[PDB]
């Protein structure tokens, strides 16, 4: 299970006291 | 190629003095002193804390060039002082607050550990 | 080859992070791409 | 007299001035000096 | 008058506020700290044998910024001090590290932790590598494969920050005062509201904020001023703070004999 | 079907440099120079 | 190359965190979290760890010149 598998009310009280297409994830062997 | 050993920047040569003093005859009572291998570090310590004494009608200094180890301090007193006592008043004056510190910071340490 | 434990660390990295960027950065791509439609 | 290194099969031997340059055990026409023997120091900056 | 609060306390870090201080004081004492407060730290390094991928500058720089410990380092001499004929147990300390790969494959890891203190100053608390704790490897110098070794020789000697920044006991010193601006010593850039589009200084509820009604203080001067200090672990951040008080005591007392000399 | 995000095109771009390469002109032309282009000129 | 042992910036070793750093990431936490569990607070120092390039691998692949 995960974040996805909780209920979305529940997902509601977890409230910071969205991802963006600009932040990619670092790699190391890249591809080409 | 051109680059000055490091050690330059503290270490004092024989034949150089720590400490010139000229009187600056423009002004009455007033010596120019030339800190030989000193930087901001003093020299921004020495003329904040000669600036509050009621006595020093004037105190500034520069460092003429930053590849250079050395700053020239300026300092005027009023006709009573001689400036050269207001230099020791003051390097006497921070030498006591420094222990005080000091000695605050152990006890203080000491209490929180 | 016997690769090195730090290697082979590195490429598991890069799979899952390979994996994750191709899910979200699509899915924002999508969500931006609607967006922008509606208006 | 003075050491050798081969470029292949890094094998150690010898020359006196008058062998081909060659390895000895692999044959490989490329062969490498030894490092030399004198105080190498540095200053760590 | 001169008093000393301490907030968070630890062997690496410290995080006080001076008061009734001037702001050159507070300012020569974190230059102090900076890069004149003496350490420990590897100097020369003979090379016995370096069969790795590393060149052996490469190695000797990452040797030299290793943190040693350099708790009784005041008790040590400077080496062009010291009468004595090349290095001595009194002005230096000397580290040995030995490394090679055994077996025909894998990859072996070079650790700060395999250097063995040979010789020193006799029951002083200086030389050995720092370890947070022991179990900890250290700092990765270098990686060997088969048939590679590493054979050095490395002398300790002390130094300070002036003249190279491996002789430098912290790595960063946090330093604030006046949150609120009270002072007006800045002036803030804005493009609708400076009040909003700038972040709360994090002693911010150390202060009072001003009140709306009142007027500019121009009588005020700085009087309360927050530093945290970070060490690398060459010393204890209680150690740094006093070392650095006592180098300026020092440098105040060596002008002052200067002075008194001139006569 | 589904639309055609911008990560698709890196995909097929990503496809593209996976079988071409970078240098792929200049090895291609050399082949064909020495598979065809000297029986011809003899 | 080989990862620093000092942060260019500040001074503050992070060459002791090349390991933990590669361990966590293979237990699934992301960059930023890792960073964070290794206490490099500051982004100068996250820089070093963040953009490193481990080139020293590449290397050990030739085989030894002595033995
Ligand atoms: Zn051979
Ligand atoms: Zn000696
Ligand atoms: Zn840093």
């Amino acid at each position: 299970l995960a974040i996805e598998n909780l209920h979305p009310d529940d997902r509601l009280l977890l409230v910071d006291p969205s991802p963006v297409f600009f932040l990619r994830r670092p790699q190391y062997v890249s591809d080409g | 190629m051109n680059a000055p050993d490091r050690f330059e920047l503290f270490i004092l040569p024989d034949d150089v003095p720590k400490l010139k003093i000229t009187p600056d005859s423009r002004v009455p009572n007033c010596i120019i002193i030339k800190f030989e291998r000193e930087d901001h570090t003093l020299a921004n310590l020495l003329r904040e804390e000669l600036a509050l004494y009621p006595d020093v009608t004037f105190v500034a200094y520069k460092v003429e060039h930053p590849l250079f180890a050395n700053f020239v301090m300026r300092l005027q007193t009023e006709e009573g002082t001689r400036p050269k006592q207001a230099l020791e008043r003051a390097c006497a004056s921070i030498i006591n607050k420094l222990k005080t510190l000091d000695h605050k910071f152990n006890e203080e340490w000491n209490i929180k550990n | 080859v016997v690769a090195s434990k730090a290697s082979s660390s590195m490429l598991k990295i890069d799979q899952r992070n390979k994996k994750l960027n191709n899910r979200f950065i699509r899915k924002a791509e999508m969500a931006a791409v609607e967006k922008r439609k509606l208006r | 007299g003075v050491k050798y290194t081969c470029g292949a099969c890094a094998h150690n031997f010898s020359l006196n001035k008058s062998d081909p340059v060659r390895c000895k055990e692999c044959g490989h026409r490329v062969i490498y000096k030894a490092r030399t023997k004198r105080m190498i120091q540095f200053d760590a900056r | 008058e001169p008093k000393v609060n301490i907030i968070n306390a630890q062997d690496d870090e410290v995080e006080l506020m001076l008061s009734d201080v001037n702001l050159s004081l507070a300012n020569s004492l974190r230059r102090t700290m900076l890069a004149e407060v003496p350490t420990l730290a590897i100097d020369l390094v003979e090379i016995k044998m370096n069969t790795s991928v590393l060149a052996d500058e490469f190695i000797s720089h990452r040797l030299g910024l290793i943190p040693l410990v350099s708790e009784d380092v005041e008790e040590m001499k400077y080496s062009r001090d010291c009468t004595c004929e090349d290095y001595c147990d009194e002005c230096s300390v000397v580290l040995e590290l030995s490394a090679r790969h055994e077996g025909e494959e894998g990859t072996t890891d070079v650790y700060s932790s395999s250097l063995i203190k040979v010789s020193g100053p006799g029951n002083l608390n200086v030389g050995e590598p720092v370890r947070r704790d022991d179990y900890d490897q250290g700092i990765l110098l270098c990686k060997l494969r088969n048939h590679q070794e590493l054979n050095i020789r490395c002398i300790a000697k002390k130094g300070i920050a002036k003249e190279h920044a491996k002789w430098s006991p912290c790595s960063a010193i946090a330093f604030e005062y006046d949150p609120h601006n009270k002072l007006k010593h800045t002036d803030f850039w804005f493009e609708v509201d400076a009040k909003k589009e700038w972040p709360d200084s994090k002693y911010a509820t150390w202060e009072e904020p001003p009140k709306p009604g009142e007027v500019f203080d121009y009588k005020a001067k700085p009087n309360r001023f927050y530093m945290t200090v970070e060490t690398t672990g060459s010393l204890k951040a209680n150690q740094v703070f006093s070392r650095g008080i006592k180098t300026l005591q020092e440098k105040l007392a060596n002008v002052l004999f200067e002075l008194e000399n001139s006569r | 079907d589904d639309t055609i995000t911008t990560e698709d095109c890196w995909t097929v771009i990503s496809a593209f440099f996976e079988e071409k390469g970078l240098v792929s002109q200049q090895l291609d032309s050399f082949d064909e120079f020495m598979e065809t282009s000297i029986q011809d000129l003899v | 190359m080989i990862i620093p042992v000092r942060c260019f910036s500040c001074g503050k070793v992070v060459g002791d965190k090349w390991d933990a750093y590669l361990r966590l990431l293979e237990e699934g936490k992301q960059e930023g979290d890792a960073l964070d569990e290794l206490k490099l607070k500051r982004y100068c120092c996250r820089r070093m760890v963040l953009t490193h390039v481990d080139l020293i691998e590449k290397f050990l692949r030739y085989n030894p010149l002595e033995k």
